[PDB]
RNA sequence: GUCGAAUUUGGGUAUAGGGGCGAAAGACUAAUCGAACCAUCUAGUAGCUGGUUCCUGCCGAAGUUUCCCUCAGGAUAGCAGAAGCUCGUAUCAGUUUUAUGAGGUAAAGCGAAUGAUUAGAGGUUCCGGGGUCGAAAUGACCUUGACCUAUUCUCAAACUUUAAAUAUGUAAGAAGUCCUUGUUACUUAAUUGAACGUGGACAUUUGAAUGAAGAGCUUUUAGUGGGCCAUUUUUGGUAAGCAGAACUGGCGAUGCGGGAUGAACCGAACGUAGAGUUAAGGUGCCGGAAUACACGCUCAUCAGACACCACAAAAGGUGUUAG
RNA sequence: GUGAUUUCUGCCCAGUGCUCUGAAUGUCAAAGUGAAGAAAUUCAACCAAGCGCGGGUAAACGGCGGGAGUAACUAUGACU
RNA sequence: GAAGACAUUGUCAGGUGGGGAGUUUGGCUGGGGCGGCACAUCUGUUAAACGAUAACGCAGAUGUCCUAAGGGGGGCUCAUGGAGAACAGAAAUCUCCAGUAGAACAAAAGGGUAAAAGCCCCCUUGAUUUUGAUUUUCAGUGUGAAUACAAACCAUGAAAGUGUGGCCUAUCGAUCCUUUAGUCCCUCGGAAUUUGAGGCUAGAGGUGCCAGAAAAGUUACCACAGGGAUAACUGGCUUGUGGCAGUCAAGCGUUCAUAGCGACAUUGCUUUUUGAUUCUUCGAUGUCGGCUCUUCCUAUCAUACCGAAGCAGAAUUCGGUAA
RNA sequence: GGUUGCGGCCAUAUCUACCAGAAAGCACCGUUUCCCGUCCGAUCAACUGUAGUUAAGCUGGUAAGAGCCUGACCGAGUAGUGUAGUGGGUGACCAUACGCGAAACUCAGGUGCUGCAAUCU
């Protein structure tokens, strides 16, 4: 007996049913990926402004 | 040996019965009408080259009034695939059966049943094709292998059973012999037709990484570095 | 049996256009992107390194790293009931600047400039885009103008 | 060897031309397509009528043969060999399949058969241009071919002049200036564009304005 | 294919880490040894009634093996390995490529 | 059939289960034999067949993805329920518009490249050959094809200069825009740039439409993994109530009105009652409702009578009716 | 194994078996022998039957074809 | 009396051993078998202009080849056609004009490339070391292949730069075991030293049924669980083929198309043939023919009444009503 | 406005054939000792602006040109196509209703635009 091989044929009923939702923004997104030399930068960066806002306020 | 088998085929001629003829990637196949024709083909065939072979059959009709159920059936032919000029490396047990034979050797002949050669100590033996398939191997190497050399001498040593036979040839590489210097000497049944400046294929061992277990149960050092074909 | 390759039913897509083929012209290279532009992907076929996948043709995301010849966009592409988020490292021959995003910033300006206009004119401003409202009244002339008259044809046929 | 074409009568496989993945194909039956006086010249025969198809069907390669012979019988043994010129339009190129043969279906891909046509509603099938007068014996000729063929046709009095793009009267307001000229079989006209030199090597008649 | 005898390649020893000269030969198997915990395992349990207590291979298909290279830092002769594609033929020295020669004899 | 012996037969005695016995049939061995009977291991195992016990309420599927000596089965994603938790106008939407991308199907084209293809006309021969005049000629006088010149007949799932419709990506702001001059081991000839910042300026016309029984997040678990039909596109096949795909709607899981009858057609989707109104379909009688009105056609010694649907063709006819 | 009487029982020992008052240095376990090492161990020579080599056997299992050429034509149950 | 340190007996070791035991003897599949591989992959097309998409659909390819056919730089222009040059002709070498690629680029097919990615030279080993991120196939797992970076060490080039194998899309492989390089670093647990063994990080020896069992037949003496998910017979759909019917009429029929024979085409009907399919039945619908016996169809062999004839008569042939 | 160096978009910039170029600049052009490359100082290398030219290159102009580029009550609201009906038709296929909308063909015009620096009767 041979069988039924393939179909998409209420395929797309059933991804509705939940959305289809797209995955969200954030402010910030992750240096995972990024050009490490500007990575190595950055740390030493905001390390000095923070710094430089400690000793201001302070 | 399909090459040869289509122009055997034609010499005594058991075609004419067949309606037509198809191909397939690794052979041919023949139709005939009648079964009785299909029959005498087989055994033609086992007459002139090794087979093994098996018929089933696919049912069509079966008609209540007798004399005519209409079956239809398929014969499946397998030549053996050792070819006529190939290099064997032979089974353990089957070596020492035929003869006592080297493991190491060339094919003969490729008749109705496969025979061997050993190139260096010249000897002969032969394998029924009930006996091949019931333990099958496969060749080391094939035709397209094979590698130019150039003869510089031939020191005959004695022994002649019908080949004038165990040559000392003195050959050099085609590929070395302009540039740079490397020489090779080498035993062979290739004694009676061999002359200085002769061009002569073979199989070169020495650069060659196989991956034959029969091989691997070898001795990585009585095996010969230069093995030659044939003339031209 | 089947084939799946990575490069399978692209002959006209990777194409080179007619009377357009050879070596790409300077402005390609010349142009400065930066972290948060959008980008348009388009596959230069003369150019086989950094080149997108088939899927990415006609796709635009946005920059988020940028190296010695190439650009990170990030994209984002449909599987099932979700989305997932997919980082692209293009050479610059298969990219080029969204006009749409370069049409918005223009229109920005414009806003900001109404606003400081009409704080210094007196109240009020009205700064959406209403769509095409339906037309008003007029009185087309029948000066020099009259109506032509006219009728069905008969059939005939002329083969 | 040929099957009933009420089989192979509708339009439902993609055009399968030959080519090098098709390769063998018989060969087709209907072979020269222009009859009559063939090396006549334009104005001889002004009187153009048509065989028009009104169904989108196919045509086989031996329906064309069949109806081309018993055409060119008639107008041939009645109004003479040398007072027209038939032209068959339409060429077959369709090659058709047949499944002519483990199993049945386990392995299924036909044969070539045979060449056919792919006309389309208004189609012209044959074309005859002829005198003013014989006008009856074309028409009447081509009755017998419509009864060779399948599906609907019908026979229409063209309105232009032979096998030309032109009108009757549109035709003889230029042929009577030096804007005409014969080609071989059909003809030419002169173009305001093109270089001046070659415009005057030809057209001898124009650029004058006298006779 | 064909390869030379000498290559000149990052050496990585302490004394080097820099571009030195490396000998070329080639790989060999190695014998199998008893006394491994494999092999003193194996006998044992062969060893009794009750037959072959192991799988034995038959079912083979490739017919090339993948060329190994032991490279050898002239300098500090710090051995280190190198991989090749699959192939029929393999030599190593000379053997040069010419210029456009012709078939012959 | 055989009926004086390789005869028939009582009692005693021997041969025991992978064993016996066998003038050989896999015959016989207590109605049991291609491995007897009895008890135990034993509730042996089964991806396979059959059954599986009270009421009501709410929600409500799948025959599809990958891997498996996988294809009558599992694992895995999916669809479903349940429990919630953080918040509370939320940002989103099987939709449109504006602005801007991507595509090589339909069509078109071949007097455009590629590949097929019917006709003549003008030329060109030191050059694929024949004839005519020849001692030969890189000669003429006739010719049939090759290519050349403008023409002409016809085409292409695996050709193409052009190129739709439908379907498809992104943008339309506070996580934003502008000024002010800080941080750095990165970048620059250059504190120039780059990335994130301090301080200040800009608010509910805050920057297209329409909508929003709230927006988001977690845990966990059932059934299912034989499908089938219909309009359009479609490959295999002569075709099929045939075999295989594409998007949508359905039956499966679904009664009710209509198609006499019917899984899928048309209408319409269901808690319990009264009154009104309609859908699809109908209004001679069966049968609830006009033997209504109006202009015409047709007479048949097989009339004709409502989609899906339960069939009819080429070809004819001084039948009759309009042109 | 064949299956009363009568008359016969053809050619074939390559293959598979069976067998041998035949060849001998080809293969070859465990014990023992030598060498190397601190020892555990490793490496060598030696070596039974069988295997392989050579004869016999078909009232053992079995098997009993083709192809060219022979001064027209003809090619034999001949000759090559 | 014989025989005698041989035999016999005991333990280990080699040979022989269907006499006996145990077990196995792929999958897909228009039933199953044979074949094929659609079983791991690549190009074009099927494929309906985003992506995804089936059939034992169509046209084909893979299990390799390369120290250059890799890296950088330099110097050039190819296929072909035309005009010229002693031997030299359609094909040898030299010179000129035209030449958008009609050449070439290891092998299938599709893209790509002109002061090049093609052809010829000079220099080379970046086909190297350390490990992470990303794309495709997808479960966003593995395998393979690729992309862009980083931290070192190099090649080339005056330099900008370029280079982490082969211009691009294919060219390959877990756990266990063995072994090689590295650290020459951990452990052998009463304590030590040297042999030996084990560990950590990176490669190799391989499973093509390619996410990876160690495997021959037979049953016509047969068994069990199931299957109408599937064959062998009635029925249904289909009608290629068979049978039967028109239409047009080639040749015939001494003159003469159509009294009558009647080719090929073109339009149909039949289910008395055979194919194609697998809807019903595998907890069973008795599977050939003959004998016997009723009834129905007409596509009428005879029997009734007619019409035509190339019907003198006789004897025939063709057609109508009629079962 | 013309030239030169470096360019942007890459035929309105090309191709075939003809015609004109004051200024300066480009160019062809002369030499072989040296660095350098050749079978060949032809190409590339150096030297001289010296001995000579606008004869070529280069720039612009001309052609009912070839090509290429923009339009048009040009073809055409056609071909094709999204949605609808118990519409037609034995079927093949065809009308209607809410919408979108081509290519060839035809005609008409056009034959480089411009950035930085330098330099010119
Ligand atoms: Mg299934
Ligand atoms: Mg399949
Ligand atoms: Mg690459
Ligand atoms: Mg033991
Ligand atoms: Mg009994
Ligand atoms: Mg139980
Ligand atoms: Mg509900
Ligand atoms: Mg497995
Ligand atoms: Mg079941
Ligand atoms: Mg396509
Ligand atoms: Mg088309
Ligand atoms: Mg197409
Ligand atoms: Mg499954
Ligand atoms: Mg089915
Ligand atoms: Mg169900
Ligand atoms: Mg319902
Ligand atoms: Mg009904
Ligand atoms: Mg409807
Ligand atoms: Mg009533
Ligand atoms: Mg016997
Ligand atoms: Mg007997
Ligand atoms: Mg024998
Ligand atoms: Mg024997
Ligand atoms: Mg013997
Ligand atoms: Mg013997
Ligand atoms: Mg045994
Ligand atoms: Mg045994
Ligand atoms: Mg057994
Ligand atoms: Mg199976
Ligand atoms: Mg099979
Ligand atoms: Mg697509
Ligand atoms: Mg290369
Ligand atoms: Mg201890
Ligand atoms: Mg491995
Ligand atoms: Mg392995
Ligand atoms: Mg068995
Ligand atoms: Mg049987
Ligand atoms: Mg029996
Ligand atoms: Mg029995
Ligand atoms: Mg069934
Ligand atoms: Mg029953
Ligand atoms: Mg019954
Ligand atoms: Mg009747
Ligand atoms: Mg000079
Ligand atoms: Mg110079
Ligand atoms: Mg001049
Ligand atoms: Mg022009």
């Amino acid at each position: 007996a041979k069988s039924k091989n393939h179909t998409a044929h209420n395929q797309t009923r059933k991804a509705h049913r939940n959305g289809i939702k797209k995955p969200k923004t954030y402010k910030y997104p992750s240096l995972k990926g990024v050009d490490p030399k500007f990575r190595r930068n950055h740390k030493h960066a905001l390390h000095g402004t923070a710094k430089a806002l400690a000793a201001a306020k302070k | 040996t399909f090459l040869f088998l289509e122009q055997l085929i034609l010499k005594h001629n058991a075609h004419v019965d067949t309606i037509s003829i198809s191909e397939a990637k690794d052979g041919l196949d023949f139709f005939y009408a009648q079964k009785n024709h299909a029959v005498k083909m087989i055994d033609f065939l086992n007459a002139v080259v090794p087979i093994k072979h098996k018929k089933s059959e696919e049912l069509i009709s079966q008609d209540t009034h007798t004399g005519a159920s209409t079956y239809k059936f398929s014969y499946s032919v397998e030549i053996v695939p050792i070819c006529k000029d190939d290099l064997v490396v032979l089974p353990k047990k089957l070596a020492k059966s035929m003869g006592n034979i080297s493991q190491f050797v060339l094919c003969s002949k490729i008749s109705n049943t496969v025979q061997f050669m050993d190139p260096t100590t010249l000897q002969t033996a032969d394998l029924s094709p009930s006996v091949y398939w019931r333990a099958p191997f496969n060749a080391l190497a094939d035709v397209t292998q094979l590698v130019e050399f150039i003869v510089l001498d031939v020191d005959s040593t004695g022994i002649s059973r019908g080949n004038r036979v165990l040559a000392d040839i003195t050959v050099a590489r085609t590929s070395d012999l302009g540039v740079n210097d490397q020489v090779y000497y080498v035993r062979s049944h290739l004694g009676g037709i061999c002359h200085a400046g002769d061009s002569v294929m073979g199989y070169f061992i020495a650069n060659s990484n196989y991956n034959s277990d029969l091989f691997d149960g070898l001795n990585i050092d009585y095996v010969p570095d230069v093995v030659l074909v044939k003339k031209l | 049996g089947k084939s799946h390759g990575y490069r399978s039913r692209t002959r006209y897509m990777f194409q080179r256009d007619f009377r357009k083929h050879g070596a790409v012209h300077l402005s390609t290279y010349l142009k400065v992107y930066k972290v948060g532009d959008i980008v348009d992907i388009k596959a230069n076929g003369s150019i086989q390194k950094g080149m997108p996948h088939k899927f990415y043709q006609g796709k635009t995301g946005v920059v988020y790293n940028v190296t010695k010849s190439s650009v990170g966009v990030i994209i984002n592409k449909m599987v099932g009931n979700r989305y997932l988020e997919k980082r692209l490292n293009l050479r610059v021959e298969h990219i080029k600047h969204s006009k749409c995003r370069q049409e918005f910033l223009e229109r920005v300006k414009a806003n900001a400039a109404k606003r400081a206009e009409a704080k210094a004119q007196g109240v009020a401003v009205q700064l959406k885009r209403q769509p095409a409202q339906p037309r008003e009244s007029r009185i087309v002339s029948t000066e020099g103008n009259v109506p032509q008259t006219l009728a069905p044809v008969p059939y005939e046929t002329f083969i | 060897a040929r099957r009933p074409a009420r089989c192979y009568r509708y339009q439902k496989n993609k055009p399968y031309p030959k080519s090098r993945y098709n390769r063998a194909v018989p060969d087709s039956k209907i072979r020269i397509y222009d009859l009559g006086k063939k090396k006549a010249t334009v104005d001889e025969f002004p009187l153009c009528v048509h065989l028009v198809s009104n169904e989108l069907e196919q045509l086989s390669s031996e329906a064309l043969e069949a109806a081309r012979i018993c055409a060119n019988k008639y107008m041939t043994t009645v109004s003479g060999r040398d007072a027209f010129h038939l032209r068959v339009r339409v060429h077959p190129f369709h090659v058709l399949r047949i499944n002519k043969m483990q199993q049945g279906m386990r392995g299924a891909w036909g044969k070539p058969h045979g060449l056919a046509a792919r006309v389309d509603i208004g189609q012209i099938i044959f074309s005859v241009r002829t005198k003013d007068s014989n006008k009856d014996v074309v028409v009447e000729g081509l009755r017998r071919a419509r009864y060779k063929f399948p599906g609907q046709q019908k026979i229409i009095l063209s309105k232009k002049w032979g096998f030309t793009n032109l009108d009757r009267p549109e035709y003889l307001k230029k042929r009577e200036a030096g804007e005409v000229k014969d080609d071989g079989a059909f003809v030419k006209f002169l173009s305001k564009k093109g270089s001046l030199e070659n415009n005057i090597r030809e057209f001898p008649e124009y650029f004058a304005a006298q006779a | 294919v064909n390869v030379p005898k000498t290559r000149k390649t990052y050496c990585k020893g302490k004394t080097c880490r820099k571009h030195t000269q490396h000998k070329v030969t080639q790989y060999k198997a190695g014998k199998a040894s008893l006394f491994a915990q494999g092999k003193r395992r194996y006998d044992r349990k062969q060893s009794g009634f009750g037959g072959q207590t192991k799988p034995v291979f038959h079912k083979k298909a490739k017919t090339t093996k993948k060329v190994v290279l032991r490279l050898e830092c002239v300098k500090c002769k710090t051995r280190a390995q190198l991989t090749l594609k699959r192939c029929k033929h393999f030599e190593l020295g000379g053997e040069k490529k010419q210029k456009g020669q012709a078939l012959q004899f």
